[PDB]
């Protein structure tokens, strides 16, 4: 229950720390306001890039120190600005509050609490600004990032300080397979060992309030808002917040990085970040380079994606995963944005719009995802099960393209086509089911190991969903030992083939028909 | 400094002139005696005064009445390239209205302005003497901002055609109004902003091009009968470059009109002449400009048009194609050689709906 | 589910009747208090003991 | 588990909600003994003095 | 206290102010027109202070006639629109004047047009699908509580006939009211839309807010928002669901880039204003659902030269959830409401939101529409006789499903005097699924044009 | 001065004036604030509080107004002193958690 | 007597001095942070003088923290590099701070980054034929010993594999010492680059400059000049023949784009600075093999958005001797190396120099392939079917020579786990010429992906 006692000890404890530094400190006055940006006279001691305060309670960013003013950006609610009003120094370097107390909580880029629940009781303050850790300080990506997609943890695994982009078009399932990632991650962090309780951050920039909303709801119905902590720029908001948005959820982020914690951010979408950079530039009157973005678009991505890193056990062995979304126009990959993100990020897993349609979900185009870490990240029964997988997809694509007016074909043409449609069948799921790797290994072994052989096309999504609640009820030590040992034994995978030809000679098969 | 804001004189005495955008006679025939004065940039018409289009402006061109339609009230965009005849559509508007004329009711009695931005010298001289030679100079008047005038009158010329038309319009009249063509009118005002520091947008065109062009068109509508029921309707022309129609003046010009008659060089050349683009054209007002008898014959004849398109591929192989479409490709055929016309020779509406009745009910098959 | 859904709801506001009728009590006896904690604010403020 | 987590939220956000109700009301009271107390030009001069 | 008008460029205004009175930016300021023939009262808009006490400003009317050093009075709050119930069935400005009867209204509660969207904690968690009434819309293409629709067509394509049906709808299911914003309308439609629904007489439920072609980028900026601050009213304090229309939304997105222009910031890709999914943002976030109320939009969206990668497509369709798309051969055809069941779309439609039944019942008529739209190029060239018997036996189906996506809607009872049908989804959802398995298929196709219901179709099958 | 203009404000242009003539007689100035005028040994002390404050003398304006309830506010250069109690009432209210 | 900064914009600090010591051109200044954990000391570059004893200048770190006022001291010198012959295998940064041991090379002799080129009577041409024993290389475009090499593509085709299969196919086994310049590439391979040099032991033998993408663009753009310093070192100082690779130097142009807009330099072409061509020149001109001594040098280039005609790859083209070009196209085919076989090129490929035997070849490959892209526009809607035999002949060969010019590289085997393979130029002349006679014309294309050599290809073929 409730006590008195508590309200009376927090308002006795302000009141007995209320004190005045009385500090000297130079006020500035605004000369100039307009559409986001504002000039300020006197504040001869200001750095670069502090953060400034208004009479409003309204920040700004200290961007530009002429011999005369201050151009500051203004963050928040530019129109409570006018001429005249005073500005005072906060003293601290561009920061952000840092700490434990953000897991939970949902806060726009200055770490103001936006979902109205309480403060936030931070640790400390991080600039935001601060490099990246050098080329000595990083180790090899060599830890896998459990993602729960099969058609990503197959053909492109994500490895913990890995960046991998999931560029698309509008409407595809970019939010839907992030949201499935920060899902899976609940197997894990129910267990105590910092090694693998993954935490999360989820940025929105520009991103429709329901749309955020519907997010912070399927977080927390899965569970994972045990963990997971939300930056929230909604589309509504000014054009600095959109910009601040990535690099506020870095900070969050590196506080717990560097103190040997794993840490996994989510960008959505980062195209949206470069339309608000673009915005403030062009409002500064730089002139434009290509596509009207300013010259250092470049720089306003690198300097984001690069804190993304797997330290070296030197530095406490802590990493950040990155996840940026990219929005882009009717596909063409070779837009100013897209290129430029594809030249940063370790790999990307195109979804082409085409395939979504068709009901190809998560509809990933597997002849042009990559992954540049490759296998390394990879336990090394997935890798020894489905390492095989994208390059036979990708000559199915072709061949499905060339057989598609083929009056009649070679047999080896036939049967290569066929195992191709129950493969492409075989890897979509349904939203927010996301798989413990101990099944999607079995599930792609199904495929590879060409069992699936015997079942029409129709059936196999059911088929290969049964199957691993038949080895989940019976025969457990399948999953147990994969999962103890990341290998699939051969005393296993003879006990896994009993159990599939068993069900296969017990499997009506849905056209009415039986097969074995 | 004079006292007053742009003005320019008005009056019954500007029929059968020509004059620049002042006022001021160019012809040399003599002074006008101005009726009355107008300053240049007076409130439209409001939504309040206005009354539905239900009157039809009869056009004499097969190809416009027959499927879009134009009422006395509305603005009708020519947009074409260059050479493909828009000049020539306008002036066959103006030259049909000499048979109402010739009856003495101010009901059916349509009143002409062209105003020629930016032509030669010698081709307002020729438009002048196509006018003539009709006979209509009795009820028309150009005004004339040739290529020699500085871009003070080019960018004028359009809205001292509308304060004439207006003092009409309001004393329950009805105008027709064409500016020949509001793509120089941009040109020019684009020179003026340019020259004067103003900020440059799209196309190198000031902010509030649209609002320019929009200002002018919006004074066209037809007024209610507390107002006595007079009406001014615009045919602005634009010319496209290469057929585009995603530049900036015919994108504005497309979205603030009511209808859009594009006139293609390619079906000027393939001998249909005037070049409408039946397939493509629309008009927003519709059925209700029509007479009744238009609509009784009119009405399958844009379905038989699209139909006819459709097929025209299979007029190679047309053995091979079923009877009842075979038919339907014959007709549609003919029906594209009846909508053909001569330059100078309007229809009134009683020939041109027996000319659409030959095709329409099978008689020309 | 369904079951455990309704049980959920039937504690929800069963906790909702009875927080509210604690705090009722709690905000009666702080009036009290904070009447002594606003004279301590004040001398904080002021430097002296008003 | 997650009905019981809510009932803990509504918990906190009635203390939050109380203690913040007890605070506004510390400072509303301490404006009067502020004001009070500056009553007379002694106590404008012995602050310039502090 | 006044300002002085200090320079003046076409439709932008510059204003100084004594040092301590300087106006808060986007405040309303009145300037006086004293010459005879162009008297006005001349609104400004504040949008930049440029040091010195000068103020950059716009003009909502034109500036013709201003003269330099005319005094300025400030009215120290932004403009400000009438709410309450006497704003139905009246014709307003952007500046909340009355054009129907000038000085109406001014006795009314007057809320300012730049206004918050809605806090983060009272956004509804999840989409709820509107049960509009109408067959193809809630089958194929279904509508979400609070969301945005786009609406594709033109004249001779029912248009004007759906917005008298769906202001109907709202009034009458409902119990809400609607709102009309002409952002940039011609002022004949204008006029022939007021005329249209004060001759159906549902005008008495429609507020209207027209901003004009004929007025300067400012107003036809401005209208929108004055138009979603009186639905935010009705939202709000009525506690009524709303309707709010907008046509056209492109115009919106042009007068803005026009501003911007006059205003001399530099313009980004293909010319548009710099902070353009901001200046969009900010008016389609605050069209939203809370508190259990909700204002529902459908925005008429116009695509410069048909391509949905221009930013002001590209922008406005990230905003939102469901497109219908109006079709002439469809209107040709005799179906009404003419809605096109292919080329429309949404995206509420799937298993999760709606029931499995719901989805499997509208992904079989998409197929069977999408056959027949494949056979209809056979079938005019070489005629029903060259098909084979199992595909004709498809089309005796199509044609039928295609005929009963029509309705008796409540817009035609001026017209037939017979009254518009209703049908709940859970009827919808049955009818379909029993005429794709082709029970009906003894019944010609006049049994199917503008049925309603199923009821109503076993009622007209033994009528004929 | 206002003989010669050139386009200055004529407060600020007086307001410099000011600050020239203090500057050739050695010192330098601050605006001061309180509810009360000080006493003449009051103004001997803040003087040789600001003499160790910053290195010239301050010469002092004093802006008595019952704004600033309790204590003073001192303005010097661009740098604030906000001793007034008033300040402090209003940082005790918005500090509340 | 020293400056003090008075303007500050970005990584660009303008500092005011004393009137008399203005320093020169390229001197380095240093000006100190001491705001908290972001506490350094700046170093800064002077860029221009603007008179009135005020010059401009580009910061080597980020200018974060920095306050106007502080004060600069002027070093009267330029940014200085250690060089030596124990620089090789260490790791440094481009002000020469080793980042392996943070107190090494302190002690050595400095040399001035900012150098002239080696005069003209000094230069030759290099006309020797390096082999890399990968198969499109060694056909159609043949590297020259002691020239100027690099790779041009768009993102995500394969600099990074190619790059380091490079480095496997000669620095693996190059008698010299080679140096490795990190401009603006991905942090992640430094690292993956610093640990397979040690894995292979060559690191001993090379020194390697960083410069990766966080860092600011002065030091972003000087990294490419340090790392050059060391290697006219080895070339001049030592006498050794020395490989430089560089990675990736569209970097270079670009952080020379974003310094020159903050310098407020006006834009010219897409927004570039204008001197691009001259920045670059002056880059290139000192990669040059003099008489007597060898430079082999190769770099990869950016290319944005897949765009050929950009002005950074346009005006690189001019200074180089061998230019191997990637594409999209070739990459979606699943070809790799995905080198473009019509737009490369090499200037050493002519009888003279490679002999008849491999020009003769080379032309009726480029020929076949050549026909090929030409009736592509055909291909796209036809099929092969409609064209006649003395075309379809050639079609059915082009598509066997195109893949065939794909290999498995030994970089990928990390990635495929299929291992790497060589083949000597000889096997290489004879196997495409066999190819263009037809005497594989029977094989399917399929056995043709990944092969290496005629052996390898009939090993496969049989499998098949």
């Amino acid at each position: 229950t409730i006590s008195a006692a508590d309200i009376e000890g927090a308002i006795e404890d302000y009141v007995s720390s209320f004190s005045a530094d009385t500090e000297r400190e130079e006020i500035g006055t605004v000369i100039d306001a307009g559409d986001g940006i504002a000039h300020v006279e006197g504040l001869p001691s200001v750095m670069t890039q502090e953060l400034l305060e208004f009479p409003g309670g309204v920040l700004g960013v200290a961007l530009n120190l002429d011999e005369h003013s201050v151009g500051a950006v203004i963050l928040g609610e530019f129109e409570k600005i006018e001429e005249g009003q005073q500005v005072k120094r906060t003293g601290e370097v561009l920061s952000v509050p840092v700490g434990d107390a953000f897991l939970g909580r949902v806060v726009n880029p200055l770490g103001q609490p936006i979902d109205g629940q309480g403060d936030i009781a931070a640790e400390t303050r991080r600039a935001l600004e601060l490099q990246a850790p050098s080329v000595v300080q990083r180790q090899s990506v060599s830890e896998p990032l459990q993602t729960g997609i099969k058609a990503i943890d197959a053909m492109t695994p994500i490895g913990r300080g890995q960046r991998q982009l999931i560029i698309g078009d509008r409407k595809t399932g970019k939010t839907a397979v992030c949201v499935d990632t920060i899902l899976n991650q609940r197997e894990a962090w129910l267990t105590g060992d910092p090694k693998q309780q993954v935490r999360c951050v989820y940025v929105a920039i520009g991103q429709k309030g329901t749309t955020i909303a519907s997010v912070k709801r399927a977080l927390e119905e899965g569970g994972a808002m045990e963990y997971t902590t939300i930056v929230a720029a909604p589309a509504s908001d000014a054009a600095g917040f959109k910009w601040l948005a990535p690099y506020t959820g870095s900070a969050i982020g590196q506080h717990w990085m560097y103190n040997g914690k794993h840490v996994l951010i989510v960008f959505d979408d980062l195209s949206k970040q470069a339309d608000a950079y673009r915005a403030i530039s062009l409002l500064l009157r730089r002139p434009p380079g290509r596509e009207a973005f300013p010259g250092d678009v470049f720089y306003l991505h690198s300097r984001l994606l690069e804190r993304c890193a797997k330290l070296s056990d030197e530095l406490g062995g802590g990493s950040m995963t990155g996840l940026p979304i990219i929005e882009t126009k009717a596909n063409d990959i070779s837009a100013f944005i897209p290129t430029n993100v594809i030249s940063i990020t370790d790999g990307q897993c195109f979804l082409e719009s085409d395939l979504f349609n068709q009901g190809v979900r998560p509809a990933i185009n597997v002849g042009v995802s990559v992954s540049r870490v490759g296998g390394a990240a990879q336990i090394k029964a997935m890798k020894e099960v489905a390492g095989s997988l994208r390059l036979d997809l990708s000559q199915y694509r072709e061949l499905e393209a060339f057989a598609a007016f083929a009056s009649d074909l070679d047999a080896a043409s036939k049967a290569q086509l066929d195992r191709g449609a129950r493969l492409v069948e075989l890897l979509k799921q349904p939203q927010y089911s996301p798989l413990a790797v101990e099944e999607q290994v079995v599930a792609i072994f199904l495929g590879t190991q060409g069992h699936l052989d015997s079942v029409p096309v129709e059936d196999v999504q059911r088929f290969e969903s049964e199957l691993l609640e038949h080895v989940k009820a019976s025969h457990s030590d399948i999953f147990d030992g994969i999962r103890e040992t990341k290998k699939l034994s051969e005393e296993a995978e003879e006990k896994l083939v009993s159990v599939i030809n068993e069900f296969k000679k017990g499997f009506q098969a849905s056209d009415g028909s039986s097969v074995v | 400094r004079t006292g007053e804001v742009l003005s320019v004189p008005v009056g019954d005495a500007f029929l059968g002139r020509v004059v620049n955008p002042l006022g001021q006679p160019i012809d040399g025939q003599g002074d006008i005696a101005a009726e009355t004065r107008r300053a240049l940039e007076l409130q439209a018409p409001s939504v309040v005064q206005r009354q539905s289009v239900s009157e039809p402006l009869q056009t004499g061109i097969k190809a416009i009445d027959a499927m879009t339609p134009i009422g006395r009230g509305q603005r009708q965009l020519i947009i074409g390239d260059r050479k493909t005849g828009k000049t020539a559509v306008c002036v066959d508007t103006i030259l049909n209205q000499r048979e109402a004329w010739l009856t003495g009711d101010p009901k059916q009695q349509v009143r002409c302005v062209y105003v020629a931005i930016g032509q030669k010298g010698t081709t307002i001289a020729s438009v002048k003497r196509a006018l003539e030679e009709g006979g209509a100079m009795e009820y028309t008047t150009i005004v004339a901002a040739p290529a020699s005038d500085a871009a003070g009158f080019k960018w004028l010329a359009p809205y001292t055609g509308s304060a004439i038309g207006q003092h009409w319009m309001y004393n329950g009249k009805h105008v027709l109004i064409v500016f020949d063509d509001l793509s120089k009118q941009a040109d020019a005002y684009r020179a003026i902003s340019l020259l004067l520091r103003r900020p440059p947008g799209r196309e190198a065109f000031p902010g509030d091009v649209f609002y320019l062009h929009s200002r002018l068109l919006e004074r066209c509508a037809k007024l209610s009968d507390e107002l006595g029921g007079g009406s001014m309707t615009g045919l602005p022309i634009i010319e496209t470059k290469a057929n585009d129609i995603s530049a900036f003046i015919p994108t504005n010009v497309i979205s603030i009109t009511d209808g859009q008659c594009f006139l293609e060089s390619d079906l000027f050349n393939q001998g249909v002449r005037p070049a409408i683009n039946v397939g493509v054209s629309v008009s927003r007002v519709g059925g209700a400009a029509q007479i009744k008898a238009m609509k009784e014959v009119a009405g399958s004849l844009r379905l038989d048009l699209s139909q006819y398109r459709e097929l025209e591929a299979f007029a190679a192989f047309a053995s091979d194609l079923d009877a009842a479409s075979k038919a339907q490709l014959d007709r549609g055929a003919r029906l594209v050689e009846l909508l053909k016309q001569p330059q100078y020779s309007p229809l009134a509406v009683e020939e041109q709906v027996v000319a659409i009745f030959l095709g329409t009910q099978g008689h020309l098959d | 589910r369904a079951q455990a859904s309704g049980e959920v709801a039937q504690t929800l506001t069963q906790a909702d009747q009875q927080l509210s009728a604690q705090g009722d009590q709690v905000r009666s006896g702080l009036e009290s208090s904070v009447d002594g904690l606003s004279a301590k604010l004040a001398s904080r403020i002021l430097g002296v003991d008003v | 588990a997650q009905g019981a987590q809510q009932i803990q939220l509504m918990r906190q956000q009635l203390i939050r909600q109380l203690r913040t109700g007890l605070g506004a009301e510390a400072v509303n009271k301490a404006a009067e003994i502020v004001r009070a107390h500056v009553a007379d030009p002694q106590a404008q001069s012995a602050t310039v003095d502090r | 206290t006044a300002g002085r008008v200090v320079r003046i460029t076409g439709p932008v205004v510059d204003v100084e102010f004594p040092r301590g009175s300087v106006p808060e930016l986007f405040n309303a300021l009145h300037a006086e027109i004293t010459f005879g023939a162009l008297a006005k009262t001349l609104t400004l808009e504040v949008a930049q202070h440029l040091g010195d006490s000068l103020v950059r400003c716009i003009s909502m009317q034109p500036t013709d006639g201003l003269v330099r050093g005319v005094e300025v009075t400030d009215t120290g709050a932004s403009i400000s629109v009438p709410v309450g119930d006497g704003v139905k069935g009246h014709v307003f400005n952007a500046l909340g004047d009355c054009l129907d009867d000038p000085g109406y209204g001014k006795d009314f509660e007057h809320w300012s047009i730049h206004r918050k969207p809605p806090a983060f904690s009272d956004l509804e968690p999840r989409t709820e699908m509107l049960e509009t009434g109408l067959k193809v819309v809630d089958l194929l293409t279904p509508y979400v509580r609070g969301g945005k629709i786009a609406l594709f067509g033109g004249a001779g394509v029912g248009k004007t006939v759906l917005i008298q049906e769906m202001i109907n709808r709202i009034a009458r299911n409902f119990g809400g009211t609607s709102v009309f914003a002409g952002v940039g309308e011609r002022t004949r439609e204008g006029n022939d839309l007021w005329v249209e629904l004060a001759d159906a007489n549902v005008l008495k439920d429609t507020a209207l807010v027209f901003g004009q072609m004929d007025e300067p980028p400012g107003t036809r900026m401005r209208v929108a928002l004055s138009a979603l601050t009186m639905a935010e009213f009705f939202r709000d304090e009525q506690g009524q669901d709303v309707l709010l229309f907008i046509d056209n939304i492109f115009r919106f997105t042009q007068a803005g880039s026009e501003v911007s222009t006059l205003l001399g910031r530099m313009p980004s890709a293909v010319g548009y204003q710099p902070t353009l999914a901001d200046e969009m943002g900010e008016l389609q976030e605050r069209i939203t659902s809370t508190r259990g109320r909700s204002i529902t939009s459908m925005q008429a969206v116009y695509v410069p030269a048909d391509d949905y990668t221009d930013p002001a497509p590209a922008t406005t369709f990230a905003h939102l959830d469901a497109t219908t798309e109006l079709s002439r051969a469809v209107f040709s055809k005799g179906i009404f409401p003419a809605v096109d069941p292919l080329a429309s779309s949404s995206t509420i439609l799937d298993p999760a939101i709606v029931g499995d039944e719901h989805y499997r019942v509208a992904q079989e008529v998409i197929r069977i529409l999408q056959r027949y739209k494949d056979l209809q190029d056979i079938i005019a060239i070489l005629g029903i006789d060259e098909l084979s018997e199992e595909d004709k036996q498809l089309v005796n189906r199509a044609r039928r499903i295609e005929r009963f996506l029509s309705q008796n809607m409540m817009a035609a009872e001026q017209f037939t005097g017979q009254p518009g049908s209703t049908v709940p989804l859970k009827e919808t959802i049955e009818a379909f699924d029993k005429l794709t398995k082709g029970e009906f298929d003894h019944l010609p196709e006049q049994a199917f044009f503008l049925i309603g219901g199923l009821d109503d179709l076993a009622k007209k099958a033994e009528s004929l | 001065t206002v003989g010669l203009l050139r386009g200055e404000r004529a407060d600020e242009a007086v307001i410099d004036l000011a600050e020239l003539a203090v500057s050739r007689r050695g010192e330098v100035v601050a605006h001061v604030s309180a509810a009360a005028e000080l006493s003449d040994a009051q103004r001997t002390r803040l003087t040789e509080v600001l003499s160790r404050i910053y290195g010239r003398p301050v010469s002092v304006q004093l802006h008595v107004d019952p704004e600033l309830l309790g204590g003073l506010s001192i303005t010097v250069g661009d740098e604030v002193i906000d001793g007034s109690i008033a300040s402090r009432l209003a940082a005790a209210q918005t500090g509340l958690p």
